[PDB]
């Protein structure tokens, strides 16, 4: 209400002390614990632990990489966690060399139980995924723990260091030569009908592009031919209503001038990967598109 | 509580409050006068031994 | 430095076991017709909206234009109102008789009953009344509309009991650790006004859409080099497989759009929320705000 009030600069909780501290300053006894400096005090990103299990956790224990829930029809569990790079066992868009490669790796009495719940049904991928974030500091238990990122950058306690999202090279693709000095990355599903199966088609595809008008205008060129194949699956099939040829949902932005390929590393077994480097995470709503 | 290790369950505070209620369990004693106890305790006659 | 809410007063006086009534629902979504700073308590809720011939699909509108507030606070006279801010994490209430998880995109929806409850119980002025929407998780609030337009289309034909035992199916959707019997909209057979709206909204478009293709696909098919529209006139004229001035043209086609105008209110929805940790029991759940 006083003048001087609305005089007053507006507060800068670092110049505070910690609540822990005021409440112990007044009765002045001194615990054991420290109270000088809460740690966590100072992050915009949002997280939250995700029990996983044990065979799963290779590659995701290097920070930085996608996890998506896995809807299920069984009560328990009622939602397996999935990697993006075991998820490429599935998808058409890995080169055969590639695919025999990882798969090695992610064999496990849980990981392949994933590939069979992707047979159990008609319905298409999408409807039974949904994205959650970026892994950072693993804790890597007998029972496998991950603090996914629902929000903001990945990064290091303390920010001591910036982690970096990693990308296979088998989904990354680049809509243009002239990278803009900021790019939105956009995890995007494609299904390419066919008779017999209708194969996922997963890509990975970073853009300039941020309005979803001028997207999809662009992405109808590289993907006419899945295109054509949804009409041709109509006519081939009358009772047959086979939907969305595909889906479009942001992921997050990057500095585009930050990118450069790397390669992750395991069991001896290296495998070559784009890498996204201030990945700041930004979960978008699916988007389907025909 | 007791702390414990990574990759284990924790202990999150369990504040825990009851309420003892009464028993009762009143006695009395009868007790018999006989009515001329009580009128000679009361009306006083001659002075005879 | 107190972060800024929303002040609302109730008028009647509230007895202590009525105001202990609303404190069991500290976190909830509020609905607010406008950002008033002050607010009187029949603005709060959907139930200044309630009507009887006017259907779900008026809900389902302006409930989209109505801003969701938690309730930071209850005390007596004045009762707080927390705005959501995009971005920011916000403990909200179960609700909801969906079960919570990990990650869903959930999107409020107006609540919904099968005749009696176990618990109708809220708090309660005279005359008035409050209503908390549902927070279904994203894909069940498709499967509600998808059945609801549905059920409505066979209103027109009650007669057949054969039809009714289809929507006797449409009438009980079976989520996972849950048994929802959604009510007709249909009363005494006759539709809501709403009903009869959003059955029009898409059955004429549908309708339009079998002979204004055959036109305009023929000139543009040739210009083509993607071949994808030459296919698609083969559908169509399998499509007739069964059994004019230019001004005409003109408001034919201009009906065809402003008409899905009026049904993208049943289309597209947005998200509200999505999940992060789940409490015990789940009673509630924290999850980040996403507009």
């Amino acid at each position: 209400m006083d003048a001087r009030a609305v005089a007053k600069r507006p507060r800068d909780p670092a110049d505070e002390d910690n609540e822990l501290v005021t409440a112990l300053k007044a009765k002045r006894e001194v615990n054991t614990i420290s109270v000088r400096y809460l740690y966590h005090a100072d992050h915009q990103a949002l997280t939250a632990r995700f029990f996983v299990p044990e065979g799963l956790v290779e590659f995701e224990a290097q920070p930085g990489a996608l996890l998506i829930r896995m809807e299920t029809g069984c009560d328990s569990p009622r939602h397996l966690y999935i990697s993006l790079y075991l998820l490429g066992i599935r998808a058409s868009n890995v080169s055969a060399s590639t695919r025999c490669l990882l798969e090695s790796v992610y064999t496990a009495s849980a990981a392949r139980a994933a590939l069979q719940w992707l047979d159990l049904g008609p319905h298409l991928l999408h409807r039974r995924l949904e994205t959650l974030g970026c892994v950072k500091t693993v804790s890597l238990g007998i029972t496998s723990l991950l603090t996914c990122v629902m929000r903001g950058y990945l990064y290091n306690t303390l920010k001591t260091e910036v982690f970096a999202l990693m990308i296979p090279k088998d989904m990354y693709l680049t809509w243009e030569e002239t990278r803009g000095r900021l790019q939105y990355v956009y995890l995007i599903i494609v299904y390419d009908y066919d008779g017999p199966e209708t194969r996922p088609g997963i890509y990975v595809l970073t853009s300039s592009i941020a309005h979803w008008q001028t997207l999809v205008d662009v992405a109808r060129g590289k993907f006419a031919r899945e295109r054509c194949s949804f009409v041709n699956r109509r006519i081939t099939r009358p009772r047959q209503i086979p939907l969305c040829t595909g889906v479009i949902q942001k992921l997050g932005w990057c500095l585009a001038d930050d990118i450069h390929t790397s390669f992750l590393v395991h069991k001896e077994l290296k495998l070559s990967v784009v890498r996204l480097d201030n990945f700041s995470v930004e979960l978008g709503d699916f988007r389907e598109f025909v | 509580r007791v702390a414990s290790g990574a990759g284990l369950p924790t202990s999150r505070q369990t504040t825990i409050m009851v309420t003892k209620y009464s028993e009762k369990s009143p006695i009395t004693i009868p007790f018999e006068l006989s009515a001329a106890c009580l009128t000679y305790l009361r009306e006083t006659f001659e002075g005879t031994i | 430095a107190m972060e800024a809410n929303i002040f609302c007063t109730f008028d009647h006086k509230l007895s202590i076991a009525d105001v202990g009534k609303l404190t069991k629902l500290v976190a909830a979504v509020v609905p607010i017709p406008q950002r008033l700073h002050l607010i009187k308590h029949y603005q709060l809720g959907l139930h200044q909206f309630v009507d009887h011939t006017r259907g779900y699909v008026r809900l389902r509108g302006l409930l989209r234009n109505m801003t969701l507030t938690l309730m930071r606070r209850v005390e007596g006279n004045q009762i707080l109102l927390h705005v959501p801010t995009h971005g920011l994490l916000y403990t909200v209430l179960n609700t909801g008789p969906v079960t919570w998880e990990k990650g869903d995109a959930l999107c409020v929806l107006p609540p919904l009953f099968h005749g009696p409850l176990a618990r109708e119980n809220l708090l309660t002025l005279g005359q008035w009344e409050l209503v908390l929407p549902w927070i279904v998780p994203m894909p069940l609030a498709l499967e509600i509309n998808q059945r609801l337009l549905i059920m409505g289309l066979f209103s027109l034909d009650r007669s057949y009991e054969e039809v009714k035992a289809a929507v006797q199916q449409l009438q009980t959707i079976t989520f996972r650790d849950a048994t929802f019997t959604i009510p007709d909209p249909v009363i005494d057979q006759h539709l809501l006004i709403d009903m009869k709206t959003a059955c029009l909204s898409m059955s004429m478009v549908a309708n339009l859409a079998s002979e204004l293709t055959m036109t305009y696909v023929r000139k543009l098919a040739l210009e083509d080099s993607s071949m994808l529209l030459v296919k698609c006139q083969e559908l169509l004229m399998r499509l007739d497989r069964e059994r004019v001035s230019p001004d005409d043209e003109i408001a034919r086609l201009s009906a065809l759009f402003v008409m899905l105008r009026q049904l993208d209110d049943l289309i597209r929805e947005q998200v509200v929320f999505t999940v992060c940790d789940v409490s015990p029991d789940n009673k509630s759940a924290t999850c980040i705000f996403k507009g």
